[PDB]
DNA sequence: ATCGGATGTATATATCTGACACGTGCCTGGAGACTAGGGAGTAATCCCCTTGGCGGTTAAAACGCGGGGGACAGCGCGTACGTGCGTTTAAGCGGTGCTAGAGCTGTCTACGACCAATTGAGCGGCCTCGGCACCGGGATTCTCGA
DNA sequence: TCGAGAATCCCGGTGCCGAGGCCGCTCAATTGGTCGTAGACAGCTCTAGCACCGCTTAAACGCACGTACGCGCTGTCCCCCGCGTTTTAACCGCCAAGGGGATTACTCCCTAGTCTCCAGGCACGTGTCAGATATATACATCCGAT
């Protein structure tokens, strides 16, 4: 039985960063746990907002708000930049 | 002869007083002017219900009280009965703010 | 001269030496060294600086120019400082 | 009809399908706007890019073609922002940054 | 018609009022009319209209009627009051404990009048720290006294103790501060309980808005608050004006003052004491710099693009004077020192350049009035920029600094033409006649303000002319509000014109007030409808000498010709300083 | 049919109806078993009973028929268990327990 | 417009504890915030369990588990005792 | 046929080990008394962890304690590790 | 013989330069199970899980040292003492 | 600062081994195609509270300025502690069997969702009146020099 | 150390206002149907803990012993507290409109949701280099001795 992860994606990202670099399994695992962690925090926060402003749905907007919460400085800046810009380009189609 | 109490006796008698008393000890306005002054730096021109500001003054004053009592311990553990900045930045350094 | 007022008190002087002293007292420091006042200010600063931002943050998505006691309440909570009494 | 993945249509590496799915199962809101999953997925991708680059550099410090958790601990703890982020979490096989208190160094 | 509703209220609800122990018949029924001045009156004598309205109130309270007085200042309303009270102790023999309350400012002089008049009978005052208080508090707790004088502070404070004792008559002064419903005085009287009689005063009654009449009047009788809620219908509609509040409320409302003729006294000094030489009255126009306009246009956007809380912030600051936030000047001039372009920026300044010199050349002393005294800041150094002899004062100048400085500029030889003020704050009550000239940079923003700004100089003893001098720049909001409260300038003279027949109490008055009225409005719509200082040069003659020598001030600035009038562009700070003003 | 409230049927003071309602809106699980809301509501009721009793006693310490937040701060901070629970939260109008470090007391 | 709270309930509980005692408003408010707090924690935890053991529903059982988590010592003991016992008595009908 | 109640693996915790730890921790010279204290704290810490991870397996109704229940317990106190899942 | 403490430093270099868990597997385990006895008896433990605990512990200690180290330093003493520990925990609030 | 050494620590030279990366195959899970719907949008009023200077009041901030005592360093002993060194157990290993216990699966059944109809507990508002703030007079106690 | 000085408290009499108690009235709780189903459960298959033995060397331990860090006392001197003095600004009563926030009302564009189906990805194999690890050496960093 399969158990899904992000690993291959992580790997390809490395191929978009230090494409010549190897990764130990254990490292990969760490990355996975890391990701799903961050994901947890985010989803929690957004959910919170949806509750407070009492909307029945989550959009990109709430997400962005939460991002501005968690990730300080350059993280917020570059990051939110990237989220927005991706939303744009994709949503062109 | 004038009447002066031995040094620090006043300080103690206060500490009894304050521990024995509830209210916020920091003047309302200056605190406020500070607050708004700060909020300027993010998005300008923001109405603040007095209540909310009151809350902030809670969080602050309490927060300080904690930070003292600990830094107090620090200096004590240095066998010095008067706090010094190194003691503070030590205390925050342990709570990890540093 | 007069018409140019640009020379003025910085704030956080607004936090008064005697006040700070009083709080140290309620917390129970008996004898205070001077410089602490100075440093004390700095500390308080950071505090607000982290909190109020996040507070604004909720008012941020509120899209409503006013920040009620909520964003306080919450934002503090998002520090694990969660507070009581206001709802 | 011709199907294709939104992540491809975003030109990004995270299966917004899977993401979205997780979102709904997550009981977060009763409903989900289609922008959120994209936006988020991208965010993740950026993060990973960051941490990866930094670590892999740290591997090159010893010129180790493969990355080990030690590297991770090092890179992450080095950065201000991240180590701020992760300070409440441990990395496995962590070790600790080279660290010495001045007072203990000899003349 | 509705006059009969009025009548019903008259007879019946009056009966209820006197239970609480035209009108003109029934209000004046109880007859005591005495033209004497009483016995113990000492140290001066009435201007005996003072006897007349005196006697009027005498009948009021003998009719069992409280009252409200509109009288102009300088008529010694003080005495009138006093002698009245003296009479109560005196022929009335009543000796009732009587509360009198004033603003802290004048209470000194009011005491002084007890001195000049009735030391014969006691007073009790309050001020000056706890000790004096608790002392004389024992005194009144001792119950022995004649008069008790105070201000509003300790009314608030001791008011419990005060209220403990029963009361016969109760006086209220500057009573237009009752102007506001919830200004605590009233309700603190409800708790404080009351005296069987009462009185309210005003130097100037207030806005034709007229809760003004209400809070007061309602407070005079319960009849008046209920009935005057039916007249919340009436006066809610009090102003199709020619169909309702112009042709008709001649009858309706001017006969509502005809209603209030038994209820009011007002008098006119320049009718009785008639010592006003003259006042010659003017308003003019000015340009505002491209900043103060073209950018201010863009800063209309910036009013919505702080740059915010527009009216007092945007409109009045910018449309008055520049660099209120000082990045204007500094960005432009970092040296920040006085220079050219300070006269240039707001036309008021370069104007001052075109007028103040001639003032000196004509040697005529100037008093002016302001808001957010910060503007006057520029003034100082602006004056310094020529180094001109002047003084300054604001609402923040201290009390004895104030009294002092008064004396100082009041020096008959005082080299100061310019003693410059904040309107309501610095002004308060004053008479300064050592200045012969008055100038205004600002709106009335309710009339009575710049009415004070009138009454500083030509109040009794200033016999020189009076140029009333106003700066309203071309295409400006000061135009707007100017004709707003200046509507009120035809509105005050209108319902208060009704006050202007009821003053004398005679109808021929209102009959002059007919075309006083309608002619006034004629003027008001002449307003259904750009100045070169040549013309001003020709309007500034209080003699023809002034014409000659000032035209030769223009020999001077003629042949040495003085740069552009306004700041007119620079252009990098248009976009950049625009966006920094786009905040 | 004759209706009656479950909380009555539990003989408890918290409207299990309201509680349950809140639960579902809370997006917690897609479904709710009927035992949970009761059980919880009771739990709350117990807690409140605890804190109340303790505080009100503390009011009797000054014999103040009415309870003030000061009391709350005092009682809560006094107990080990609770103050353990609430140490991460401030009480409004708190004040602090009478507290002195030995070293600062005079002879 | 109403805004619901627990106040009256709190009050009645006092009537079941120190029935002769008064309460200031502000106190009452504190109590409310306190309660909804605790409630938050609980619901969160239970929810968590439901997720981990992957059930679509929450019963009393999960609740109890979470209670055993949060409230130490006598709290757990007396408390869980009371929850259970109440469940019993009520569920008799 | 084994249930053997263990004795003082806390005393099983060796002095040299703790030493090694502080060394990585950077400390240079060490007091004697430290050993006892440190051991005790380590204990109570463990207690607080195990009690809850157990609590999980309790409700899981299973004989065995996963790495997971450990993890959940840790985060559940505010301490998180990565690499082991979750 | 090297001057006192020189060894200690050289180690600290070593350890900081090296990854692995420093506490012997078994004793740690026997301890762990020994503890779990006290709640519900007889519980199988995947080696992995125990490994995790040994992580959380060892790391946790490392922190606690480094801080207590600071404490003693701030007392101007180069050797830690229990008061310093219980101080440090006292600030993190475990006390 | 050398005298010189002796050892810390990275280099040179194989190579061995292990996870790591390439090729696989199917699968369920993401994508499209379509209808549906209240959730939000968008805007309407209403209205409570928001931002500009002033007169007066006090209590507290500012500041001055002793002396007293607490940092504060210095310094002389000591004893516990760092250390190495030869003793010394035991973890660790690995390998061998052991099964109980994880882990997965068909089933149905009681249970939750949902709704519709019913309603009286909770809430919003409205007096009020005893708890409480205060006080100031007077009753005591704590402080510091004998 | 007693003393009286200064502090604090105690209390009986002191207005006052939220705690509470009252009373309409809804909507949210409750009833009783139903139906879909998730979980109980009862049944099973095979992994991974787990006991035990041989063996190895490390690693822990005792100690033998210098010594260097802690600890205690002294003289200093410096700045903090106490208090008195004198200032200044919070602080509260005010003037003076705009607005933003609150609420409610009516319309679609968005969403979920259903079904279909085609592949992208994961489990799962298999070649194969990274580097871990073992020998062999040299300047880089201690440590007496000069």
């Amino acid at each position: 039985t399969r158990k899904e992860s992000y690993a291959i994606y992580v790997y390809k990202v490395l191929k978009q960063v230090h494409p010549d670099t190897g990764i130990s399994s254990k490292a990969m695992s760490i990355m996975n746990s890391f990701v799903n962690d961050v994901f947890e925090r985010i989803a929690g926060e957004a959910s919170r907002l949806a509750h407070y402003n009492k909307r029945s749905t989550i959009t990109s907007r709430e997400i962005q708000t939460a991002v501005r919460l968690l990730l300080p400085g350059e993280l917020a800046k570059h990051a939110v930049s990237e989220g927005t810009k991706a939303v744009t380009k994709y949503t062109s189609a | 002869k004038p009447h002066r109490y031995r040094p620090g006796t006043v300080a103690l008698r206060e500490i009894r007083r304050y521990q024995k008393s509830t209210e916020l000890l920091i003047r309302k306005l200056p605190f406020q002017r500070l607050v708004r002054e700060i909020a300027q730096d993010f998005k300008t021109d923001l109405r603040f219900q007095s209540s909310a500001v009151m809350a902030l003054q809670e969080a602050s004053e309490a927060y300080l009280v904690g930070l003292f009592e600990d830094t107090n311990l620090c200096a004590i553990h240095a066998k010095r009965v008067t706090i010094m900045p190194k003691d503070i930045q030590l205390a925050r350094r342990i709570r990890g703010e540093r | 001269a007069k018409r140019h007022r640009k020379v003025l008190r910085d704030n956080i002087q607004g936090i008064t030496k005697p006040a700070i002293r009083r709080l140290a007292r309620r917390g129970g420091v008996k004898r205070i060294s001077g410089l602490i006042y100075e440093e004390t200010r700095g500390v308080l600063k950071v505090f607000l600086e982290n909190v109020i931002r996040d507070a604004v943050t909720y008012t941020e998505h509120a899209k409503r120019k006013t920040v009620t006691a909520m964003d306080v309440v919450y934002a503090l909570k998002r520090q694990g400082r969660t507070l009581y009494g206001f709802g | 009809a011709k199907a294709k993945t939104r992540s491809s249509r975003a030109g990004l590496q995270f299966p917004v399908g899977r993401v979205h799915r997780l979102l709904r199962k997550g009981n977060y809101a009763e409903r989900v706007g289609a922008g959120a999953p994209v936006y988020l997925a991208a965010v993740l991708e950026y993060l990973t890019a960051e941490i990866l680059e930094l670590a892999g550099n740290a591997a090159r410090d010893n010129k180790k073609t493969r990355i080990i958790p030690r590297h991770l601990q090092l890179a992450v703890r080095n950065d201000e922002e991240l180590n701020k982020l992760l300070g409440r979490v441990t990395i496995a096989q962590g070790g600790v940054l080279p660290n010495i208190q001045s007072v203990l160094l000899p003349k | 018609l509705l006059d009969q509703t009025k009548d019903t209220r008259i007879t019946h609800l009056l009966r209820q009022t006197n239970a609480f122990l035209d009108y003109y018949n029934v209000a004046h029924r109880i007859k005591e009319d005495i033209k004497k001045q009483p016995s113990i009156l000492v140290g001066g004598t009435l201007k005996d209209y003072q006897i007349k309205g005196l006697q009027w109130m005498v009948s009021l309270f003998n009719n069992h009627l409280n009252g409200i007085l509109a009288d102009e200042m300088g008529l010694g309303k003080t005495i009138q009051t006093i002698s009245l009270l003296t009479y109560l102790y005196e022929m009335k023999n009543i000796r009732g404990p009587y509360l009198v309350i004033v603003p802290l400012s004048t209470l000194s002089n009011w005491s002084s009048e007890f001195a000049k008049w009735a030391p014969t009978l006691r007073t009790i005052s309050f001020k000056g720290s706890p000790n004096e208080r608790k002392a004389k508090q024992a005194k009144i707790r001792a119950g022995e006294f004649d008069v008790v004088l105070t201000t509003f502070e300790y009314i608030i404070k001791e008011r419990a103790l005060l209220s403990k004792v029963k009361w016969v008559h109760m006086i209220i002064d500057e009573g237009h501060r009752m102007k506001n419903a919830q200004s605590k005085l009233s309700l603190t009287l409800n708790t404080h309980y009351h005296a069987d009689y009462r009185l309210i005063l005003t130097g100037t009654p207030l806005q034709n808005n007229l809760p003004e009449l209400w809070a007061l009047l309602n407070f005079v009788l319960p009849k008046i608050f209920n009935s005057v809620k039916s007249f919340d219908e009436w006066f809610n509609t009090p102003f199709d004006k020619i169909e309702l509040s112009e042709e008709e409320t001649l009858l309706v409302i001017r006969r509502l003052h005809k209603v209030l003729r038994p209820f009011l006294l007002r008098r006119l000094k320049k009718d009785v004491e008639k010592e006003l030489p003259d006042k010659v009255e003017k308003v003019v126009k000015c340009k505002m710099s491209a900043l103060q306009q073209i950018m201010y246009q863009q800063m209309l956007k910036y009013r919505r693009l702080r740059g915010f809380n527009n009216q007092i912030m945007q409109l009045k600051k910018i449309c008055n004077h520049p660099f209120v936030f000082e990045e204007v000047e500094d960005q432009i001039n970092p040296t920040r020192e006085t220079n050219d372009d300070i006269w240039r920026v707001a036309g008021k300044f370069e104007l001052l350049d075109r007028i103040l010199p001639k003032l000196k050349a004509t040697g005529h002393r100037v008093l002016i009035f302001f808001q957010m005294t910060q503007i006057m800041d520029i003034m100082e150094d602006f004056l310094r920029y020529i180094n001109i002899k002047y003084l300054r004062l604001d609402g923040h100048t201290k009390s004895d600094e104030r009294s002092e400085l008064l004396r100082l500029f009041n020096a008959p030889d005082s080299e100061y033409l310019c003693f410059i003020l904040s309107t309501r704050a610095g002004g308060l009550g004053l008479n300064l006649q050592t200045a012969d000239t008055v100038i205004i940079f600002d709106t009335d923003w309710n009339p009575h303000q710049d009415l004070q700004a009138q009454d500083r100089a030509h109040r009794i003893g200033q016999k020189n002319e009076v140029r009333i001098l106003r700066l309203i720049t071309t295409n400006s909001v000061e135009e707007v509000i100017l004709e707003r409260a200046y509507k009120k300038l035809d509105i005050d003279g209108k319902v208060i014109q009704a006050g202007k027949f009821d003053n004398k109490s005679t109808s021929e008055e209102q009959e002059a007030l007919l075309r006083s009225l309608l002619d006034a409005e004629e003027e008001r719509r002449k307003k259904r409808e750009e100045l070169k200082d040549s013309e001003i040069n020709e309007i500034l003659a209080r003699n023809d000498e002034e014409m000659a020598v000032l035209t030769r001030m223009d020999e001077d600035r003629s042949k040495k010709e003085e740069k552009s009038r306004l700041l007119e562009k620079k252009r990098e700070e248009s976009e950049s300083a625009a966006v920094y003003n786009g905040r």
